[PDB]
């Protein structure tokens, strides 16, 4: 299901996305950046909701 | 010759040599000085250049 819509999902949610990598690889710690990746499951959610 | 020449060689001489011994024993307590603490030119044993190391972004974001 992931792989069907990844074009899209990447297209779409590219902002949230990318902020988040760049969070992890900056400050290089899962504990720093978690709030970013709820941002990106929560984006993530609603791209397949539409 | 006169003795006054030989005496002036004489105290030239000591005084070479003199100099000579306070530089050898200087030099010994400087080479341990050195080996033992790593702190001047002498005795700097080879450590891994920083410059092989790669700042560039690598696979996994934890390095």
């Amino acid at each position: 299901v992931l792989k069907a819509a990844a074009h899209h999902y990447g297209a779409q949610c590219d902002k949230p996305n990318k902020e988040f990598m760049l969070c992890r690889w900056e400050e290089k710690d899962p504990r720093r950046c978690l709030e970013e990746g709820k941002l990106v499951n929560q984006c993530a959610l609603d791209f397949f909701r539409q | 010759d006169g003795p006054e020449k030989n005496y002036e060689k004489t105290m030239a001489i000591l005084q070479i040599e003199a100099e000579k011994a306070e530089l050898r024993l200087k030099e010994l307590e400087v080479r341990r000085l050195m080996r033992a603490r790593g702190d001047g030119p002498w005795y700097q044993y080879p450590t891994i250049d920083k410059a092989l190391i790669d700042h560039s972004p690598k696979t996994t974001p934890d390095n």
